Formats: C-alpha cells, sequence, structure tokens
C-alpha cells in the first residue's frame, strides 16, 4: 500500500500523511487492555491507567489516541463505501452491522462465520456448527470467550 | 466543597480526593499505597467507601477515596458494613502470603500493615495453603532487605523513581511473583535511599544500622532535634536506648524536611556511639594522666586562665549559638575568633549580605519545589545540601504538574502528571567543576572551574539587564547557551538562584547575586539559596569575629598564652603542622569537645563536651532560620561516673568561676535571654521555641512513649535501687513518659508521631492541620531576617579566564555525601560506604604526566608528600587536579589552592 | 561478559527511529537480543539500557514481565503448547502427558543435552482447530497424542 500511493506522504493528493507500523507485542494476556496496551506501545510494563483520564484525551506520550479492535476497522470501510443507510439496513435488530460469531469446542464443525446480530445462539450450533459430535450431549455454553 | 459522612456535614477543600480530605477532619480509612507527597495510583484498593450521590440512596458504590474527588456534594459513608468486609477481605487477602515473621522484624510496633490489620478487625484466618516465598538482595550498608513481607503497594518504585530520581530501584516479576529491588546485588546508589524505611508500610526495606542494636519503637526514648551533619538543618527525632544512640528517625517540619530526610543525616549517626569520646574531664600534668568531675577541672581551668595574660577562643561552626556566644563572653568580644579560615569566613559573610541584604526573598525547602526555573551556580548541590536537590528535583517536574493542570486533572492523579508531563521539565543549569548528580534532569550542565563558572553567571546577569557588569572574551557557542539560559530564565515566573560557600570562590557568590538581582529588576518572584558548609555556619556568620589564622597568628607571636578550642578539631581548615606548631608553643590548650580530636595531644585539659543528642541549644540553617534542638537523654543516668555536660554550661561556668570563683551551672533560658540582649541580630532565637516554663495543661512533654519498658530492670544491674529520674531544667520536656504526646496539644515541638491505632511513621497525620500540609499549630523555628527594603547593587569585580599555569595545578573540590562532613566520616557505617580517595585527572593531563588509573601520584602541600591513586575525570577541565574534600589529609580549605610537585611516586 | 554486535544494535537503532521515546524500543530491543542469543542474558539488560538511555531496572522490569522474553537459558527450540479452556475440552492433557512420557522432563525444564524446553503457553488464538502447540515458528493443530513422536523429529 506504501509503494501504492496508499500509505506516507500525501496519499492520492488530498494532502494527509499517515505513517503506519507493526507493534509485535511480547506476550502477555492483560496488553489486550487499552490503556495497558497504550502503556506497553510505550516500552513500559502492560499496567492499565486510571480513566478518567481516557485515552482519547491524554493517551500514546499524552498524545490524543485512540484504540480500535481489527473488527471495528474492518467495518468502516464496508459504511464509508456502500453508505450509512445500506449498513442500518443489514439486520432489523438494534445492535447495527454483522459479527463474526461461531461455535468451537467439541462441535461438528467448528469455524467462524459472518452473521448479522439477532441470530439464535441455537443456530450457530445447528446450522453452522453442526451441533454436537458422536456420542456427546450439551451440557453449557459460554458466548464471549472465557470471560463471560 | 461540602461533603457528607454518615451524615455529618463536612467543609473539605474541593481540590483535593477524598482520603486525606476525611484524614484531616480525623476520620480513620485505611490505606496502604497512597501518600502524601507521591499522589495516589489506586493500586492497594484498601481506602474504599461507600458513595452516594443523592442524600436518599440505598446501594452506593464502593469507590476509591484516594482516587474520588472531594466535591461539593457527595455522601461516603466509611463505617458501612459493605465497605468494612471489603477492607477486611483486601486485608485478608493481603495476609495471605505474609510471613510469621512479626516477633523478628524490625518494624513490628512500628508497621503500618499491623495497624491496618487491627483497624479493620481482621484477626481470623481461614486461608490454609502455602506462602510465596522471595530471596534477598544486599543492597548496601543502610537498607536491610526482606521481601517475603512485601505487599506490592508499589510506594517504593514511585518514591524512588517518580520522587527521588533514583534508576537502581524497579519493579519485576509477574502476577503473584512482584519483586522490588536491584536487577542484581549491590549498594543502592541514590543520596535519599534512607527514606525507604518509612515509605515502605512493611518491613522490607529497614535500617540496617538500627538493626544492628536493635530495640522496640517503645523502648525508644525520642527527642526533637535538627540535624547537624549540613546546613540544612532538617529536623530529625533522635531516638536511643541503654545510654546510646539508637535510630535517627525523620521528623515532620511543613516548612524545611515535610517526609524526607537523606542518607547522610539518617545514617551519619554513629559518631555519637563511639568508645573513643571523651566521657569524663582529663587533666594532663607531662605524660600523666588524670581524670576529674566537673568542679575541681572547672577551679584548675580558672586558676591557669587567671595566671594568664590574654586567653582567646577558638570557636566552630559545628557547635550551638549559645556555646559560641559562652566561649565569646568569655573570651571578651575582641579575643573571639570564629574556627573556619579567611577565605571560608570571607564567602560566609557575602552569603549572609546577599540573604539579610540583597533584597530578594530567600525561601525555604518546601518553597524551593514550586519555583519554575533553577540556576545553580558553583555549588553541588546533591552531595552537600541533597534535600535541596530534591527539591529541585520536584520544582523541575513542576512544568509536567502544571500541564497536567491545564487539562482539568486534579493534583493528587499522580500518574495522570506523568502520562501528560512525557519529558517536558522546568529548565535547570547547573554548574560545577565536574558531572553531578542533577545531570539527568539538567537543562545543561556547564563543566568549568570556578572562574568560569562566576564568569558565566555575570555574562546572565549582563545578558538580562544591561546595567550589570560585563564580561567580554565568551567563545560564541558559550555566547549562544547563555542566551539559551537567559531565554529560559526571563520567561519564567518563579526563578531560583542555588549558591553557597562549597564552590571555593566568591565571585561565584557574586555572579549569583548579580544574576538574582538582574532577574528582580526585571520584576519577577525569584529566589535565591547559598548553602553553607556546617549546620552554624550562618549563626557563627552572624555573630562574627576573626579568622583562624588571626588566632593561630596571636598564639604564634606570643601574644595568647591560653587558647580555649570549641569543639574544633583545626585541621580542617588549616594546615596540621602550623596548628600543631601554634599549639605546642602555646603554654595552655583547653578542648571541649566530644570527640577525640587529633590536637587532644597538644592539649593541657579537656573538657568531655555534649553532641547534639545530649545537649540542647539553637541551630541557625542555611535560610536564616533558628531552630532549638534538645536533649535525647542524660548520659550520667546509666553511667554515673560519667561527667558529661552541655558545651554553653562548661564555658559559663568556667566564666562565672573565673570572675568571682564560684562554680554557677545556668539554664538554657539564662543563656539564651544574654544572646537576645548582646547580640539585637539574633534575637529571634527566643522565639525558636518555648521555654522551660512552658506547659500543655500543667504538664511538660514527653520524650518517651506511654508503654516504655524495664524501668524497674534497665539499672538493676549496677543497683537495685532504682535512682530519681533526670530533671530537665533547660527545657520543657521531661525524661519520661510523665507528659503530653497527644496529636491535638498547642505545640509545634513534637517528639514523636503516636495516635491510638496508628504506630507507623504515618501517625504524623494526627499531627497536621491537614494531611500533608504544614503542622497544626504552625511548624517550629523562626526566620532572624526579613527581607530587606532596598537591595545590594552590582558586583563590578568580575574574574578572568581560567589560565592553567604549569607545574601549579589548581585544586577542584569533589564533595562526597559520605565523607565530607567532619563527623558523619567519623561513623564506623560509613567507612564502608565512602569510596575510597581518589585524586582526579583530566585524560590529557594524566597522558601528559604518563600516568595511568590505577597508580598512585605523590603530590606535597605544606610538606606532606602524600600518595593517592589516579581517577580519570574526562569532565574536568584541563589544569586542575581533582581532590575529594573533608577526607582523611584533605581538608575543604585546600579547594582553590595550587599543588606544586605532582609526580608519579 | 557481554557486548552487542553490529546487526542487533543497527536493529535496535531503526526500532528507536519508529517511535518519539527511545523507551518504547525496549520490548523490540529485547525481542532483537533474544531472536539472536536465544534468550536475553544478565549483561543484554545493560547493554539495552545503555543504548536505549533508560534505566537498567526498567529493561529487567520489561523483561520480566512478559512470558516470551526469556530470562534463562533455553534448549535449541522451545515448545510452548496451549493449556487454555478450549484446548482443554479438546483434551490438551494427553498431549502434555505425551511430551512428559517422550521428553522425560517437567513442563519449565530442559532436557540435558538442552533439545527442547517445554512450556506451557496462553491461547494461540487458533481455538476452532484445537489443540494446538506453538513450537519456535511453527504452530500445530488437530493435535494427537501419537503423533507426539512424529512430530518432534522434525527438530534435531
Ligand atoms: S512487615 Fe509488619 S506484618 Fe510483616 S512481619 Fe513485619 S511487623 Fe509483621
Ligand atoms: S517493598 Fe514496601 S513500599 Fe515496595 S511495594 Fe512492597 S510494601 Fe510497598
Ligand atoms: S540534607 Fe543535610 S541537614 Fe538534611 S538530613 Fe541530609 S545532612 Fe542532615
Ligand atoms: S490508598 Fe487508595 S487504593 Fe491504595
Ligand atoms: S484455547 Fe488453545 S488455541 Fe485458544
Ligand atoms: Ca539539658
Amino acid at each position: 500500500a506504501t509503494e501504492a500511493g496508499l500509505l506516507g506522504k500525501n496519499i492520492m493528493g488530498t494532502g494527509f500523511d499517515f505513517e503506519l507500523f507493526v507493534h509485535t507485542g511480547a506476550g502477555r494476556y492483560i496488553c489486550g487492555e487499552e490503556t495497558a496496551l497504550i502503556n506497553s506501545l510505550e516500552g513500559r510494563r502492560a499496567n492499565p491507567r486510571s480513566k478518567p483520564p481516557f485515552p482519547a484525551t491524554s493517551g500514546a506520550w499524552g498524545k490524543p489516541t485512540c484504540v480500535n479492535n481489527v473488527e471495528t476497522l474492518c467495518n468502516v470501510p464496508a459504511i464509508l463505501a456502500n453508505g450509512v443507510e445500506w449498513y442500518q439496513n443489514i439486520s432489523k435488530s438494534k445492535d447495527a452491522g454483522t459479527k463474526l460469531m461461531g461455535f468451537s469446542g467439541r462441535v461438528k464443525n467448528p469455524g467462524l462465520w459472518e452473521l448479522p446480530f439477532g441470530t439464535t445462539a441455537r443456530e450457530i450450533l445447528e446450522d453452522y456448527a453442526g451441533g454436537m459430535r458422536d456420542g456427546l450431549k450439551f451440557k453449557a455454553w459460554q458466548p464471549g470467550g472465557a470471560g463471560t | 466543597a461540602t461533603i457528607h459522612v454518615d451524615g455529618k456535614e463536612y467543609e473539605v477543600n474541593g481540590a483535593d480526593n477524598l482520603l486525606e480530605a476525611c484524614l484531616s477532619l480525623g476520620l480513620d480509612i485505611p490505606y496502604f499505597c497512597w501518600h502524601p507527597a507521591l499522589g495516589s495510583v489506586g493500586a492497594c484498593r484498601q481506602c474504599a467507601v461507600k458513595q452516594y450521590q443523592n442524600a436518599e440512596d440505598t446501594r452506593g458504590r464502593l469507590v476509591m477515596s484516594c482516587m474520588t474527588p472531594a466535591s461539593d456534594g457527595t455522601f461516603i459513608s466509611i463505617d458501612d458494613e459493605e465497605a468494612k468486609q471489603f477492607r477486611e477481605s483486601v486485608v485478608e487477602w493481603l495476609m495471605t502470603n505474609h510471613p510469621h515473621d512479626c516477633p523478628v522484624c524490625e518494624e513490628g510496633g512500628n508497621c503500618h500493615l499491623q495497624d491496618m490489620t487491627v483497624m479493620t478487625g481482621h484477626s481470623f484466618r481461614r486461608y490454609r495453603f502455602t506462602k510465596r516465598t522471595h530471596r534477598n538482595q544486599d543492597l548496601g550498608p543502610f537498607i536491610s532487605h526482606e521481601m517475603n513481607r512485601c505487599i506490592a503497594c508499589y510506594r517504593c518504585v514511585r518514591y524512588y523513581k517518580d520522587y527521588a530520581g533514583g534508576t537502581d530501584l524497579g519493579v519485576y516479576g509477574a502476577h503473584d511473583n512482584v519483586y522490588f529491588g536491584r536487577p542484581e546485588d549491590g549498594t543502592l546508589e541514590s543520596e535519599f535511599s534512607g527514606n525507604l524505611v518509612e515509605i515502605c508500610p512493611t518491613g522490607v526495606f529497614t535500617d540496617k544500622t538500627h538493626s544492628e542494636r536493635y530495640n522496640r519503637k517503645w523502648d525508644m526514648q525520642f527527642a526533637p532535634s535538627i540535624c547537624q551533619q549540613c546546613s540544612i538543618g532538617c529536623n530529625i527525632s533522635p531516638g536511643e536506648r541503654y545510654g546510646e544512640l539508637r535510630r535517627i528517625e525523620n521528623r515532620y517540619n511543613g516548612t524545611v524536611n515535610h517526609y524526607f530526610l537523606c542518607d547522610r543525616g539518617r545514617f551519619g549517626y554513629g559518631y555519637v556511639n563511639l568508645k573513643d569520646r571523651p566521657r569524663q574531664p582529663v587533666q594532663r600534668r607531662g605524660d600523666d594522666f588524670i581524670t576529674l568531675n566537673a568542679e575541681q577541672a572547672m577551679q584548675g581551668a580558672a586558676d591557669i586562665l587567671r595566671q594568664s595574660k590574654k586567653v582567646i577562643g577558638i570557636g566552630s561552626p559545628r557547635a550551638s549559638v549559645e556555646s559560641n556566644f559562652a566561649l565569646r563572653e568569655l573570651v571578651g568580644e575582641e579575643n573571639f575568633y570564629t574556627g573556619i579560615a579567611h577565605g571560608e569566613q570571607e564567602r560566609l559573610q557575602l552569603a549572609l549580605k546577599v540573604l539579610r541584604e540583597g533584597g530578594i526573598y530567600t525561601p525555604a525547602l518546601r518553597e524551593i519545589e514550586s519555583y519554575d526555573a533553577v540556576l545553580v551556580l558553583g555549588e553541588d548541590v546533591t552531595q552537600t545540601g541533597a534535600r535541596v536537590a530534591l527539591a529541585v528535583r520536584q520544582a523541575v517536574k513542576g512544568k509536567a504538574r502544571e500541564m497536567a493542570a491545564a487539562q482539568k486533572v486534579a493534583d493528587w492523579q499522580i500518574a495522570a502528571i506523568l502520562n501528560i508531563g512525557q519529558r517536558a521539565k522546568h529548565p535547570l543549569f547547573v554548574t560545577n567543576v565536574d558531572d553531578t548528580r542533577l545531570d539527568d534532569i539538567a537543562a545543561w550542565t556547564y563543566r568549568a572551574p570556578v572562574e568560569d563558572q562566576a564568569r558565566l553567571g555575570f555574562a546572565i546577569a549582563h545578558a538580562l539587564d544591561n546595567s550589570a557588569p560585563a564580561v567580554d572574551g565568551i567563545e560564541p557557542e558559550l555566547q549562544s547557551k547563555i542566551d539559551v539560559i537567559v531565554q529560559a530564565l526571563a520567561g519564567a515566573k518563579k526563578p531560583l538562584i542555588i549558591s553557597g560557600t562549597n564552590a571555593g570562590s566568591l565571585e561565584v557568590i557574586q555572579a549569583a547575586a548579580n544574576v538574582a538581582k538582574a532577574l528582580k529588576g526585571r520584576g519577577a518572584d525569584v529566589g535565591i539559596t547559598m548553602i553553607a558548609r556546617s549546620v552554624n555556619s550562618m549563626g557563627l556568620g552572624i555573630m562574627g569575629g576573626g579568622s583562624l589564622e588571626e588566632a593561630l597568628t596571636e598564639l604564634e607571636t606570643g601574644r595568647a598564652d591560653a587558647v580555649v578550642v570549641l569543639e574544633n578539631d583545626l585541621h580542617r581548615h588549616a594546615s596540621a603542622t602550623r596548628v600543631n606548631a601554634a599549639l605546642a608553643k602555646a603554654p595552655l590548650v583547653m578542648v571541649v569537645d566530644h570527640q577525640r580530636t587529633a590536637i587532644m595531644e597538644n592539649a593541657h585539659l579537656v573538657l568531655s563536651a555534649a553532641s547534639f543528642a545530649e545537649s540542647d541549644g539553637t541551630v541557625i540553617n542555611n535560610e536564616g532560620r533558628a531552630q532549638r534542638f534538645f536533649q535525647v537523654y542524660d548520659p550520667a543516668y546509666y553511667d554515673s561516673k560519667t561527667v558529661m555536660l552541655e558545651s554553653w554550661r562548661w564555658l559559663h561556668s568556667l566564666h562565672s568561676t573565673l570572675l568571682s570563683r564560684e562554680v554557677d551551672w545556668t539554664q538554657l533560658d539564662h543563656v539564651i535571654d544574654a544572646v537576645v540582649a548582646k547580640i539585637p541580630e539574633l534575637a529571634g532565637i527566643k522565639d525558636a521555641a518555648p521555654d522551660a516554663t512552658f506547659r500543655i495543661r500543667g504538664q511538660k512533654l514527653a520524650r518517651e512513649p506511654h508503654r516504655y519498658s524495664g524501668r524497674t530492670a534497665m539499672r538493676a544491674n549496677i543497683s537495685v535501687h532504682e535512682p530519681r529520674q533526670p530533671q530537665d531544667i533547660d527545657t520543657m520536656f521531661t525524661f519520661s513518659m510523665e507528659g503530653n504526646n497527644q496529636p491535638t496539644a498547642h505545640r509545634s515541638q513534637v517528639p514523636f508521631a503516636w495516635a491510638p491505632g496508628w504506630n507507623s511513621p504515618q501517625a504524623w497525620n494526627k499531627f497536621q492541620d491537614e494531611v500533608g500540609g504544614k503542622l497544626r499549630f504552625g511548624d517550629p523555628g523562626v526566620r532572624l531576617f526579613e527581607t530587606s527594603e532596598n537591595g545590594l547593587d552590582y558586583f563590578t569585580s568580575v574574574p578572568a579566564r581560567f589560565q592553567p599555569q604549569d607545574g601549579k595545578w589548581r585544586i577542584a573540590p569533589y564533595y562526597h555525601l559520605f565523607g565530607s562532613d567532619e563527623l558523619s566520616q567519623r561513623a564506623p557505617v560509613f567507612q564502608s560506604r565512602m569510596p575510597q580517595p581518589y585524586i582526579k585527572l583530566n585524560p590529557a593531563d594524566a597522558a601528559k604526566l604518563g600516568v595511568n588509573a590505577g597508580t598512585r601520584v605523590s603530590f606535597s602541600y605544606d610538606g606532606n608528600t602524600v600518595t593517592l591513586p589516579v581517577e580519570i575525570a574526562e569532565g574536568l577541565t584541563a589544569g586542575q587536579v581533582g581532590l575529594p574534600m573533608g577526607m582523611s589529609g584533605i581538608a575543604p580549605v585546600l579547594a582553590g589552592a595550587h599543588l606544586e610537585d605532582l609526580k608519579e611516586a | 561478559a557481554f557486548e552487542l554486535s553490529a546487526a542487533e544494535r543497527e536493529a535496535i537503532e531503526h526500532e528507536m527511529h519508529h517511535y518519539e521515546d527511545p523507551r518504547a524500543a525496549s520490548i523490540e530491543a529485547l525481542k532483537i537480543v533474544q531472536k539472536q542469543r536465544g534468550w536475553v542474558p544478565d549483561g543484554a539488560i545493560h547493554a539495552i539500557a545503555d543504548v536505549l538511555g533508560i534505566p537498567a531496572s526498567d529493561v529487567e522490569g520489561v523483561a520480566t514481565f512478559y512470558s516470551q522474553i526469556f530470562r534463562q537459558p533455553v534448549g535449541r527450540h522451545v515448545i510452548r503448547y496451549c493449556d487454555s479452556v478450549v484446548c482443554h475440552i479438546n483434551g490438551y492433557q494427553g498431549i502434555q502427558a505425551a511430551l512428559e512420557k517422550k521428553l522425560n522432563i517437567k513442563p519449565g525444564q530442559t532436557t540435558f543435552d538442552g533439545r527442547f524446553t517445554l512450556l506451557p503457553t496462553c491461547c494461540l488464538g487458533n481455538c476452532d482447530k484445537g489443540p494446538n502447540m506453538m513450537i519456535d515458528e511453527d504452530t500445530h493443530a488437530h493435535l494427537t497424542p501419537e503423533a507426539i513422536p512424529e512430530l518432534l523429529e522434525r527438530y534435531k
């Protein structure tokens, strides 16, 4: 992208200069927290910070800094290309957009599928994951990773 | 702002967090990680209170009282069941891995964790599994390290890094395996590492010097005193047991030394407990050595004094105001000689003239932390006046504090303060002969001889105001640096200029005074600070007298056949050979001192004086504040043979026996009234502390805690009959627990901090009007002089550029914190800490001499061909030799002197 | 006895070029030293503190805080097997038992020759193909205990 005029100086000729870097972490679970992500980005220990002050005003190196997930930044260009009301017209739910859902752990077909909001959790287990495996029963489930 | 605690309406300061807002009113909330000086980080989670936003609110929310601002209209509950249960749970969680080490712990009865374990009412242990352990590091001769007792409250790393500026203490480890220390073993090289023994709430960092001869806190007999190891005069609490000084603790002074001492003043007390010290008066007939008690010694001294035509007295900047005045009134006004040399006295008189005549307000040590731009001319503060260096660090971080406060961040959110101010900090420009310990934060460091530092100061003063005398011959690069310093100092709001008599030059002080005057002329709130050498240098300069050279030439010419040397070694301000000749020539030498000085062989009479732990007196610090230091113990309680009295008492009884042939042991109040009567300019020392008739509702003030132990058995080895306890007729304190030490008593002199349920050094919170601010009912000690209405003129005598003469080597002073004090180097704990005596050379001059580092170079000064190993100093300027002052055989009077015959031998 | 080489120092300086603070390149500096030397020895902490200018206590805290910044010597290859919840449902304990039976050591210990260093690690981000195991740069999914000896022979 830097070679073909999309990253660097004078992107497309608008007059906006943006530099993009990859900071590979050293493997700590608490680094995912936004203030701890800022702390580890500055080369310090990944201890989280007090909020307020929130990172949007005094974040990385005391500068305004916005921390976002990968899926939000992957959601934004579809909004910017195909419009706003189209993005509001994907599902008839209060939480607009499409979420990458999927069941995992001793299911028939564990995987990852992009589904709209409001799809029931039984549909992901049955229509996509196929339910439990051979000779297995269902006891419990946990929606949002280990911290749920 | 107005808050509501349990239905009670309290008026608080709305710019403060809730924790010390409640602690100011006397409301007990358990806390570990918060400190009044460091700030809030919200780590220990112990300060939980239940907050309500409406007056009718049932649920509320458990919020951190150290992290919630005390705004107008907050209804917090402390003694609620949910908050109390959570605080007990936090104490329990901290008690899961804590070792069973309380009897064998140096902070038993001084532990913050013990107070907060009993405060939350947690006494039942249902944790049944194993406890984590950690190894220990050897942190040096001062700090004993026991990591098992830690609770991970992060106070040590916060203080040592974000406050003290140290780089060797850090936080390592993992989830629960958190370690706090160095990456390896070795000495903590910060000059403020001693405050870790009271910053740490647990017994991790402890005083090793106290741990050698250890006693519990209730066994200590405390007193309020002033630290004698340099001129800053930080207030300390010496505490003794069994007749020897056990531990120097910090004493809260909201204007000088609020929460922090330095290591020289905290661990340098070991000279008091030396067995070589004179404890009885000893008289010589030839080679025969006899011991007298006080009366026959006084009568014989008066007889020999009457049998002489002129008695002269050599005082000392180490002794108190009253003892020097007693010597002055004993020997006469014209025959009183200050023990310092001519150059040191000239610099001291110039510093006093700039202070009490220059028209520029000299700030106190607490007030230094608010000044914007700091210019240090000549003075190596961190090794001489270290607490001023710590306050300089605070004033430097004040810029990040200002940008944080501009972004609507409260002052106690210290993490946000260093978050916004990443590396931006206030300008600091230090000048020295070499690199300093303030170079990590200094905006610029000028490594040059004292003539070039003085010329830099004169250049700054001229480039500020054109009426100042200009110096011509500055290189354009140094001119650009001059312009940078000028732009930084002129654009500030509270500039500070720090100089002193330790630079070894007079023109440095003149240049600093001219810079301060030029800053004052532009309409700025400028302050100045001269750091003197000894504790009572300023008082001796205020009183005045002759120099040591004049006293020595009076002794050598024969006009003085009797000399009384008060608390002076005489080799620190003059050459040893000349002093020995002038003392062997004189037919009577009377040394009144508490230390075995080298001149006591020449002394015909030796009078055992008392040190700061055994004497009362007044000392004047470097900012003109008179401060009274009190007696800790009577030396004759345990050793009944000991005749060891106050030096002013010795000299006053000698004066009375010389006049009227009667022995009259006086009182401190009489001597204080005599000083404020005969000397108008020392009249403020009457207001330094109240007299011996001062009572708190009829009773005196206790020197020992209410649970002092072993009254009927600590002297039972000598005699089973316990004698009458000693009576203190001089001061308002008593050598007993029958006294007043409540935190709400109308007094300013506090011997020690103790409150019911508060045994730690955090018990000082009850003794203040607001927590972290001034002491309640005012801080002790008053300033001797005010700021003058008009100031001095421009000092016109600029110096010349340093041209290195061949053969002669200018001596550059390299002061060390451990070793440059006369009494602190006598402590046996400093011998394992002080560096080896190295002569410091430029690489160019060492290559010219052909000497490499490690080899010995012999130098001769007045017939003393003394050899020293060589260290290479790149920052030292060519033509100089770097010498450590205050060491063995190297006096501080050697600064600025020449050095011929510098050959490899 | 430590001294940074040319490549490590130049890479460290290039990482300082990426940020506005030399402190921010401490993690990547430690990762560079770990990649070159296998781990971060004691003198490397002071060398990194010298090149970045930050105190050595800060470098020590950063190095000991993160799990995959090794502060102790390891073998030729570091096995990092996932022990989290999804692989526990998928049965990582069989693979742990297989590795313990093969290498004849415990998780956290090294073999006497210095071949493999077995360590548990957090979630590898590949839970749909659990259980997984991350050897030095290769991840392995859909593991079975019987395939452990065939898997360990591809690293001499
Ligand atoms: S630090 Fe306090 S709680 Fe811990 S062992 Fe010592 S006295 Fe007991
Ligand atoms: S060593 Fe002391 S000051 Fe440091 S975190 Fe532990 S308890 Fe707190
Ligand atoms: S700065 Fe000076 S007066 Fe204060 S504790 Fe240190 S040696 Fe004593
Ligand atoms: S005192 Fe508030 S969390 Fe420690
Ligand atoms: S739980 Fe093992 S890869 Fe995620
Ligand atoms: Ca007394």
